[PDB]
């Protein structure tokens, strides 16, 4: 439900809900990056 | 082209002669003696654009 | 005169001296996606059923 | 004063490195656009 | 119609390599032994990774594939462990795997070199070679201030044919007939070729004379181990493995003969 | 730092202008066509210093 | 299935093949069936059509299969034959000095489908039992066919004098009752030429027999080449100092002769030939002098090759290359021609700014006096690019005209 | 997309026999041993050991295809002998040779470790 | 972009030789003598240490995605 | 000329052609006149003295760069139209006194003849030893070779990008790569190749690879694919929006499961995504009621993993998402490889280290090519490269394969190779990996810089 995003300039973890223009409340940067999922992904060392 | 640093440099140093790939005349596609030092005699496509699409020399 | 067709494939080729001149190495993926409409008969009803 | 044949191979490539250290690989593209913004546009207006 | 009576004579034995000589045996037995050293010698290596966090410039698959190539001391443990195929356990267990852990974070300004020394295992016998108490520690990945790498790996028992990471050898110098007596090779200019280290000939000569009744004998070896298994353990584990395949093959054979 | 540049960015697509070759202008070139009513033809693609119109070929 | 490759030029470009299922994701072909398609494995793609009816299945099984498409009515000769490796190894396999032990033979015979299971009595029973390559090829050849061919190195002065029926070099291929009595096999005896062992196998014996004759020649010879092995390197492109000195002297004389021809024409001491202009006469004389030097240098190199040389093993068997490629790699590349003429004066009376004006000499007009091994000079390299670029242009232009 | 599992080369498939014997009808006293999940490691040693048996007239091995991990071994023996018996003795002889080679290696290792 | 673990040809560990290799070069050592001190005799392993380009050192010049 | 050489009123780019026979004197200042630099030549000597090379060595201290060299009247920018009236010298050696004077009136000299080559052709070692078409086919492949197209590839969300796991600089390199930055961003790996026929799986422009090397990261690469999408608010009639679709409200929902998506409608990084899967859940309002599904699915036969996800605003102030998928591409049967001399071919089969040949020492060749490709194509540079690479690896240096360099030939390389216990001609005895028996023909083996091309079989 929280959907925390990351910034490209300040790298601040800010919460952004749907129907909300993308803008970093900490620095105003307009590009947001998602955080690594919590699912358990397996990688075979081959 | 961002597949390798060589392609990027070549694409940024690419030439083009507007003779038309449709043309079947070998005179404009031939490696003229005047391509020396100004153009690569080897760097050129082998398809239907031989000799037309060139590549500048290093210097 | 020339048109697209079903039940076809295309990929890179590879040498294989362990095959006869009349043999061609078909991958398992292309063979799995491509099929042959075989009619059912009491001679093949058993095999076709298991398949 | 004169560059001997044994030292030539080092001098020629040294001169080349200076060229690529100042001009670059795409200098013909930058200089073209530069002269266009400085002179061409102002002249066209 | 019977077996040979081979001999052995070791000329060099260290912790990295072992140089021995086999005489009075067939070329096939010597070659298969060479193939077993690389492809049929069990060893422990990482075969399962679960990245919980990786903020480094290298993606997960780059690290996972990189962890597998890290040699783990498996002298006496590989013989006790079992294959995941034959084990009656779940996806993992202590009898069929060795759990690893890694937790590193670059808090300082200097680049943090994530090495094999950070791989913490639950079993003290199975550990990275460089961590075994000179040689430096293996470099897994470099980290920048603010980056993190945390995972949970699991090692398994396997051999070379499945993956090169299960190869305990770093080079197997197999040689026989240093002097070209059997003429298996044909040097168009024998004078232009060098002399082998095992050659017994005067510098004035190029190759030994032809021997029609000669047979390939006196095979030379140099088993340079990666570090996991001692150079001598690779040979013993190899012969035992090659002897096990033939033993199992003999059983399946008798199972087919009596059925026919 | 190694990116040499020399390209633009339009709608997120890195575009590069390919140098187009063309016959020199303001120069006299005497050619000879084998199949034509004229034996020798001397043309000159003319254009003012500060180009403002197409090339008036005479 | 129907296996096709574009451009479909001739009727053999769509032949019927039997399916073989395996893991990996590539269309694996036999290497002999790649000549009809003109297909190399340098990234080529070839389509595969699967008929969905018994009628179409039976139709292809009797009309378009590879066995029935071995011989072509275009030139009444086979289109598919032995190939790169199987042709060079079979040459080095049927030689007179090829002897196989009891172990190696059993490994080869194990790859034979047309084998009755009876090992042949070796051509040498003492002091050590040894089979010969021809003694094994006799089992590969089916039926009791009879053929006569000649190796590529077969001299013309042999069939006249003595030893005509007993060749010293093991030439004069002679197959009798399905047994390779003697001779070294090559493209002339197994390739796509008329009257070869394959063409005779398809005529006398059926198509199924010739099919196995193809596979057996590939499996066995390749399994034997695994022992003998083949390679190519600098040792095969190098020649003794004597050869280089003879070549440099030969070229030094050619360049001196041209200088005399130039001096003659410059002093009006050269007259035109009937039906040619003075300039055409000058170029013809020069082209003749240089062409003669290239041939003379090429022969000197061919003579300098040893029986172990791998380049010679390719030209002899005809698997790939020719005597010209060797002459260009060792002795001299030769003159570079543009539009059937020497390098023209692209500049004002010059081929390049490094040469003087009005220099019709060999180096100025594109004579590559160096070999690919010794290295080409800057001028010789640029000129060599023209002779090559002209080939790319033609290959890129004729496709439309020829396709139309 | 089609990369076959690596363990598929050594593991036997369910319902698949490790070794199958097929009597050859071309010549008498001959058989073909089709062994699954093997390679040249075993074919050569068994081949070589079979040639040394004078009662074996033919002994060879082949790989129908490298991508496969099976092997075919042909064995022809004298009428008084049997091919299956040769394939068994060849294994028993190889086992003893390796056992002797193994023991003689431990001694050499021990002698070298001490001095 | 970073020194591999094993040599593609033989399989010898080389990941623990890059840092030591650099520490020697700055000590006025030759590329050959340095590779010999590390125990690299075969030209296969020597290739890995002499033909490698440490690009990760350049990837670490860019700030990360998270602080 | 004196004015142009002094950076006077006339700039260096000015061309001054004095046709002598025809009394015309054409000066040009127009743009597009392709030209190149050349070393001016006095009566019989160069103007580039030793004092210049000294200052150019300390270029970082005394700020003495190319511009100060041109202003000194040592170098001159010559165009094609002026080359006709210029008499060049390929090297200063031509300026010396010879038994027979050829020109004796030189007026210019070349810095280095290798400069006539472009970018993709300069990377070729010994291009003057190969057939010209081959050098051309390589120049067209160098642009298709995998590597590191740019250092900041983790930030760029390109639609197609191939990154090599372990790039390596060529042991046999030219002195021009230092300027192309190929040493920093190479596009290939130095491979121990053996030119031999091994089982026949490398015939007709094909190669046999070492499966063990591939297992250690040999030519392994990763495939980055970026999917872009945006929600358009063109009008109140129908508006798109990123949101996890539902089977009860959406209409055009495929049978694929949408559980991998988040409430925001975008998938999260680190998730495993296969073909037919959804990464962006987009729904469009209708005029399965009142909204239709317009989700973006993945291309078939991809089986990748999401590297990162980006969300921002386009020019129209609408939401704009970019998803960069990552897929590791292992070199397998069908993948195309090519050296720096036109020797292109696909991996016919992958043999393990145990099944591959080896020398007296445990050196198996990573790649095996069919020698039949050398004679027809006459790519001698491939053999010399394989030689200079064997000398460089055993000597501890980087081979200088400059095209036109008389100080390096095949003889000198051979003598240097005989000092390290190897055959002077590169050949080496190999042992059949299946039976251990020697190979009658001493095979040719050595390090050769090979490249992997994006033209894979899976694509
Ligand atoms: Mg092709
Ligand atoms: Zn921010
Ligand atoms: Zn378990
Ligand atoms: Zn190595």
């Amino acid at each position: 439900q929280p959907m925390i995003y990351i910034c490209g300039e300040c790298h601040t973890e800010n919460e952004i809900k749907s129907r909300d223009p993308i803008r970093c409340r900490e620095c105003g940067y307009r590009i947001m990056y998602k955080k690594r999922t919590k699912r358990l992904v397996v990688f075979d060392a081959r | 082209n961002r597949l390798t640093f060589a392609s990027t440099l070549s694409h940024l140093r690419r030439l083009n002669s507007p003779i038309g790939r449709d043309g079947k005349l070998a005179k404009p596609r031939q490696l003229h003696n005047t391509l020396w030092g100004m153009v690569c005699p080897a760097e050129t496509p082998e398809g239907h654009a031989v000799g037309l699409v060139k590549n500048l020399a290093l210097m | 005169m020339g048109k697209r067709v079903d039940f076809s494939a295309r990929t890179v080729i590879t040498p294989d001296p362990n095959l006869s001149i009349d043999q061609v190495g078909v991958p398992r993926s292309i063979a799995a996606n491509m099929t042959f409409a075989e009619i059912v008969t009491p001679f093949n009803i058993d095999r076709l059923q298991e398949l | 004063d004169e560059i001997t044949p044994d030292l030539w191979q080092e001098a020629c490539w040294i001169v080349i490195s200076s060229y690529f250290d100042e001009k670059g690989l795409v200098r013909q593209q930058l200089d073209s656009f530069d002269e266009f913004i400085q002179m061409s546009v102002q002249r066209i207006v | 119609p019977y077996a040979n009576q081979p001999t052995v004579r070791i000329t060099e034995l260290t912790d990295e390599n072992v140089k021995f000589i086999i005489e009075n045996t067939d070329l096939a037995v010597a070659n298969s032994i060479r193939r077993v050293f690389i492809a049929e010698v069990p060893i422990i290596a990482i075969d399962w990774v679960q990245i919980d966090a990786n903020s480094s410039v290298l993606h997960d698959e780059f690290i996972a594939h990189r962890l597998g190539l890290i040699p783990l001391t498996s002298d006496d443990i590989v013989d006790k462990l079992q294959y995941s195929r034959d084990c009656t356990c779940e996806e993992f267990c202590p009898e069929c795997s060795v759990e690893f852990t890694l937790d590193v974070r670059c808090n300082e300004d200097q680049t943090r070199h994530v090495t094999s020394r950070d791989l913490i295992s639950n079993s003290p016998r199975v550990i990275p070679v460089t961590s075994r108490n000179e040689q430096d520690d293996i470099l897994i990945v470099k980290l920048r201030k603010g980056q993190e790498l945390r995972l949970r790996a699991y090692a398994k028992k396997g051999f070379g044919k499945e993956h090169a990471k299960w190869n305990p050898t770093a080079g197997v110098a197999f040689e026989y007939d240093p002097d070209n007596a059997l003429r298996h090779t044909v040097y168009p200019k024998p004078e232009e070729w060098p002399k082998s280290e095992y050659s017994e000939l005067d510098e004035d000569e190029s190759q030994a004379p032809y021997d029609p009744n000669g047979k390939p004998e006196r095979f030379y070896y140099n088993v340079e181990s990666c570090g996991s298994l001692r150079p001598e353990t690779i040979v013993l584990s190899a012969l035992s493995g090659l002897k096990k395949k033939l033993s199992d093959l003999q059983t399946q054979l008798s199972h087919e003969i009596q059925s026919d | 730092p190694l990116d040499p540049g020399g390209y633009f960015i339009i709608n997120g697509s890195e575009k590069v202008l390919i140098a187009q070759e063309k016959m020199a202008t303001n120069t006299v070139y005497v050619f000879a066509k084998k199949d034509s009513k004229y034996a020798y033809t001397g043309e000159c693609r003319s254009c003012l210093e500060n180009s403002s119109r197409p090339t008036s070929t005479i | 299935v129907i296996f096709n490759r574009q451009p479909t030029l001739h009727k053999m470009s769509m032949m019927g093949h039997r399916v073989r299922i395996l893991p990996w994701s590539t269309f694996r072909l036999n290497l002999s069936v790649t000549t009809p398609y003109n297909a190399d494995f340098d990234g080529d793609e070839m389509n595969l059509h699967l008929p969905q009816s018994l009628e179409t299945r039976a139709e292809i099984q009797e009309l378009a299969m590879v066995p029935r498409m071995i011989v072509t009515p275009q030139s009444n000769r086979p289109v598919m034959g032995i190939v790169q490796d199987t042709l060079t190894a079979v040459r080095k396999f049927t030689k007179r000095d090829v002897f196989l032990e009891r172990g190696e033979v059993m490994n080869l015979l194990m790859f034979l489908s047309t084998w009755d299971g009876k090992v042949p009595q070796p051509a040498i029973l003492k002091p050590r039992p040894l089979w010969t390559g021809k003694q094994i090829f006799s089992l590969i050849i089916p039926g009791h066919i009879n053929c006569i061919r000649t190796h590529s190195t077969h001299p013309d002065d042999e069939d006249s004098g003595p030893y005509k029926h007993i060749s010293p070099g093991d030439t004069k291929v002679v197959v009798e009752n399905g047994e390779l009595i003697m001779g070294i096999l090559c493209k002339k005896s197994l390739g796509t030429s008329a009257g070869s062992l394959v063409h005779i196998s398809y005529l006398e014996m059926g198509h199924d027999i010739t099919r196995l004759f193809y596979s057996n020649i590939q499996t066995v010879i390749n399994n034997w080449l695994l022992i003998e092995g083949h390679t190519i390197g600098i040792g095969d492109s190098i020649a003794d100092s004597k050869t280089y000195q003879d070549i440099q002297n030969t070229i030094k004389k050619a360049k001196q002769d041209v200088i005399e021809v130039i001096e003659k024409a410059h002093n009006n001491e050269l007259e035109p030939t009937p039906g040619n202009t003075l300039r055409q006469t000058f170029e013809n004389q020069v082209n003749r002098i240089l062409n003669d030097a290239r041939d003379k240098t090429g022969s000197s190199a061919q003579k300098s090759l040893s029986e172990y040389n791998n380049f010679k093993s390719m030209v002899v068997s005809g698997a790939k290359g020719s005597k010209i490629n060797i002459s260009q790699v060792i002795a001299v590349v030769g003159q570079q021609n543009v539009e059937g003429k020497r390098i023209p004066f692209g500049f004002k009376h010059r081929t390049l700014p490094h040469f003087i004006k009005d220099d019709y000499g060999p180096e100025s007009r594109g004579f590559v006096e160096n070999s690919y091994l010794a290295g080409l000079t800057p001028t010789e390299f640029f000129f060599h690019a023209m002779g090559g670029r002209e080939g790319l242009i033609d290959t890129a232009v004729k496709t439309a005209e020829t396709g139309y | 997309m089609n990369a076959p599992p690596a363990f598929e080369s050594f593991l036997l498939f369910e319902g698949e026999k490790k070794i199958t014997i097929n009597k050859d009808t071309k010549v008498p006293n001959a058989c073909l041993f089709t062994i699954n999940k093997e390679d040249h490691t075993l074919g050569n040693i068994i081949k070589s050991q079979l040639l040394k048996d004078p009662q074996v007239l033919f002994a060879g091995y082949k790989v129908p295809h490298p991508l496969e991990h099976k092997i075919i071994i042909r064995v022809q023996t004298t009428p008084d002998y049997s091919p299956q018996e040769a394939f068994t003795n060849a294994i028993t002889d190889l086992i003893s040779e390796l056992s002797l080679l193994e023991e003689r290696f431990r001694v050499a290792i021990k002698d070298k470790q001490e001095g | 972009m970073i020194i591999p673990v094993r040599c593609f040809t033989c399989g010898k560990i080389v990941g623990n030789k890059w840092e030591a290799y650099l520490g020697l070069l700055q000590a006025e050592y030759t590329e050959g003598d340095a590779l010999d001190a590390l125990g690299l005799k075969r030209y296969c392993c020597r290739r890995m240490l002499l033909a490698h380009v440490d690009l990760i050192e350049k990837l670490l010049n860019y700030a990360p995605l998270e602080k | 000329r004196k004015l142009r050489r002094q950076m006077d009123i006339i700039v260096s780019e000015v061309s001054m052609i004095r046709d002598i026979r025809e009394r015309e004197i054409r000066i040009y200042t127009d743009a597009g006149r392709i030209c190149r630099p050349l070393l001016i030549v006095e009566k019989q000597k160069l103007l580039l003295k030793k004092r210049h090379i000294d200052q150019l060595k300390e270029r970082e201290y005394n700020n003495y760069s190319w511009q100060d060299l041109v202003a000194s009247g040592v170098v001159e920018y010559i165009d094609t139209l002026e080359e006709e009236t210029v008499m060049l010298a390929m090297t200063p050696d031509d300026l010396q006194e010879k038994e027979v004077a050829y020109c004796s009136t030189y007026t210019h000299c070349e810095i280095h003849p290798s400069m006539i080559l472009g970018v993709c052709a300069s990377i070729i070692p010994f291009p003057d030893h190969n057939q010209s078409p081959r050098n051309t086919y390589q120049s067209a492949m160098g642009k298709q070779a995998m590597g590191v197209y740019i250092t900041n590839f983790h930030v760029r969300m390109d639609t197609l990008a191939h990154v090599l796991y372990y790039p390596q600089k060529p042991l046999v390199t030219t002195r021009s790569m230092e300027y192309l930055r190929f040493r920093e961003l190479p596009a290939g790996i130095n491979s121990i190749v053996a030119i031999a026929s091994y089982t026949g799986y490398n015939q007709e422009d094909s190669v046999i690879m070492n499966r063990s090397a591939v297992d250690r990261g040999f030519f392994r690469s990763v495939f980055y694919r970026s999917y872009k999408e945006q929600e358009s608010k063109k009008g109140f009639d129908q508006e798109e929006v990123f949101e996890k679709p539902t089977r009860e409200t959406c209409q055009g929902m495929r049978h694929a499961i949408y559980d991998k998506l988040d409430d925001d409608g975008l998938i999260a990084p680190g998730v495993r995504v296969s073909g037919d899967d959804v990464i962006i859940g987009k729904t469009v309002t209708l005029p399965r009621y009142t909204k239709r599904d317009c989700s973006t699915f993945l291309r078939t036969s991809e089986t990748g993993i999401v590297d990162q996800v980006m969300v921002t605003l386009n020019q129209e102030g609408y939401k704009f998402c970019k998803i960069r998928v990552r897929s590791v591409r292992i070199p397998q049967i069908g993948d195309k490889f090519a050296s720096r001399h036109g020797q292109k071919g696909t991996c016919g089969i992958q043999y393990r280290q145990e099944d591959m040949p080896f020398t007296c020492e445990g050196i198996t060749p990573d790649i095996i090519i069919n020698p039949h490709a050398i004679p027809s194509r006459m790519t001698i540079g491939h053999l010399i490269e394989c030689l200079q690479g064997k000398v460089s690896a055993n000597k501890g240096e980087i081979g200088d394969a400059t095209p036109f360099n008389d100080a390096v030939n095949v003889q000198k390389i051979s003598n240097l190779l005989s000092d390290y216990g190897y055959h002077l001609r590169g050949n080496e005895v190999l042992y059949n990996g299946f039976t251990g028996r020697k190979i009658t023909s001493q095979i040719f083996i050595g390090p050769t810089y090979y490249q992997r091309l994006k033209h894979m079989v899976d694509d």
